[PDB]
């Protein structure tokens, strides 16, 4: 469930702003404007992924990691025959 | 919308004015640090992003910031010094030109509640129940009315020139006058009980009799000036005290409020004295906000957790 | 106002006015002009002039005026103090 938020949050990033040759006065300044809150979307967008990969990477730590044996490993050793 | 660091407690968040006619919207935007021991009024300019232009030492917490002109910048401190902070216009620095130090004090230091921005007057007030209303080039003040109340200001709204409507700490909105005979109020509208303690008050940009204000229970309680002494609308909104609640000058069906629980609700009525749609600009997670500026199309605010919230799109 | 004539005839006068001494100072950081988006963006070379005049930074900042000025030569902030 981690590794799938982390994926989903950096599969959507923030995009560039889109650029048209020959602009106008408005144009100018709604470009500047766009370029200006890219300066701070691209950086949460970069901070929120830099979390959800910490995030990920200490489940996997935690899951493959295990006290007492590991992933899928019995620590006791006198059950019945479930060889199945 | 995006958030910026600036490793200070920001008080108050104020937009620049535009000229006479612009077509383009708000780019530069002040703030006022408090809760430290060397608070600064620094004036920024704008994923988004905003540098820093001009910075200034005040001292005392910033209360109170509005913009009086497009140069002009008022600023109530916490020891009753009313200095307004006249930025340059030439070579873009932020200096003092004119200061009331004796603005609000106790006969002990009384810290300045609200101050409204009226060219060309200054009305603001303090928690001595003192009512004072300054203009520009002045060194004493024109009019300043001694209240007599128990309770302490917080807001000051200014309807009609030049009649303006404080909020005290008991739920009690009282109208005075500055050309008015004695020290008493013409109007008083108050809530329930005495328990609530109202903290922001601001009027339409339309409606000169409709007003509305926030209480420390986080219901925004919409009253008028002629129909009664109570609110004619309490609807609520978030648990903790309200912050600061101020309306669009655009349109006057779109408001915007602040709470002392860290949610940015922008309340879209499109009447207040009659299905309102609220959205949280903001999250969980964050500390509590101070203020919130709103100029048409752009969106500043300060939270208590050194960070500015910033978007130039709301509508968009 | 009614369409940009005046704002290039204001732009004209205020690239005049700067340039009169050594440093462009007179209206040095006291420009602004931001209007719409068409009648924004236009104002520029007046920013990047005042930038390039107050502050430098190794050759970018002559490299800028460069830029701007061969940008105002081709009929564009017509042709007076270019």
């Amino acid at each position: 469930e981690t590794f799938n938020e982390w994926f989903k949050h950096m599969n959507s990033v923030p995009q560039k702003p889109a650029l048209i040759p020959q602009p106008t006065f408005t144009e100018k300044v709604a470009h500047e404007h766009k370029e200006k809150k890219y300066e701070m979307d691209f950086g949460i967008w970069k901070g929120h992924l830099d979390a959800l990969t910490a995030d990920v990477k200490e489940k996997m730590y935690n899951v493959l990691l295990f006290v007492d044996g590991g992933w899928m490993v019995d620590v006791r050793e006198d059950a019945k025959e479930d060889h199945e | 919308i995006y958030a910026k660091f600036v490793s200070q407690k920001i008080s108050k968040t104020r937009w620049r004015p535009l000229p006479p006619g612009s077509l383009q919207t708000a780019e530069t935007f002040a703030t006022g640090s408090w809760d430290n021991e060397e608070n600064y009024i620094s004036l920024w300019s704008i994923e988004g992003d905003h540098q820093l232009l001009c910075d200034i030492r005040h001292h005392g917490d910033v209360m109170d910031l509005q913009f009086f002109d497009q140069e002009r910048i008022v600023a109530a401190s916490s020891t009753g010094c009313v200095t307004v902070f006249l930025h340059h216009p030439n070579n873009q620095t932020l200096s003092v030109n004119q200061q009331w130090t004796t603005a609000h004090y106790h006969t002990s230091s009384a810290p300045c509640t609200g101050v409204v921005c009226n060219n060309p007057e200054i009305v603001t007030v303090g928690e001595d129940g003192r009512i004072n209303l300054f203009r520009a080039d002045h060194k004493e003040a024109v009019r300043t009315i001694d209240n007599a109340d128990s309770s302490t200001l917080h807001a000051v709204t200014f309807l009609r020139t030049p009649e303006i409507l404080t909020v005290n700490s008991i739920g009690q909105l009282k109208i005075w006058d500055f050309r008015q005979q004695g020290n008493e109020p013409s109007q008083i509208l108050s809530l329930t009980g005495d328990r609530v303690p109202l903290h922001c008050v601001d009027r339409h940009p339309n409606q000169q009799h409709v007003v509305a204000t926030g209480g420390q229970d986080g219901m925004l309680s919409i009253w008028d000036v002629r129909q009664g002494t109570m609110p004619v609308s309490l609807l609520k909104a978030h648990e903790a005290e309200m912050w600061e609640v101020h309306f669009h000058p655009s349109n006057p069906e779109h408001l915007f409020t602040c709470s002392e629980d860290g949610s940015l609700w922008h309340w879209d009525a499109s009447s207040w004295l009659s299905r309102i749609e609220i959205t949280s600009l903001l999250p969980s997670r964050s500390l509590s906000v101070n203020t919130l500026d709103v100029l048409g199309p752009c969106l500043v605010c300060g939270t208590d957790a050194e960070a500015i919230y910033v978007t130039r799109h709301l509508f968009s | 106002a009614k369409d940009a004539a005046f704002a290039t005839l204001v732009s004209d006068r205020f690239l005049r006015d700067y340039c009169e001494r050594g440093c462009f100072s007179d209206l040095d950081l006291i420009d602004n002009l931001g209007p719409a988006m068409m009648l924004s963006d236009r104002l520029t070379f007046l920013g990047k002039y005042r930038e390039f005049h107050r502050m430098y930074g190794e050759k970018r900042f002559a490299d800028a005026a460069s830029l701007l000025l061969s940008l105002m030569t081709s009929r564009i902030a017509p042709r007076s103090f270019w």
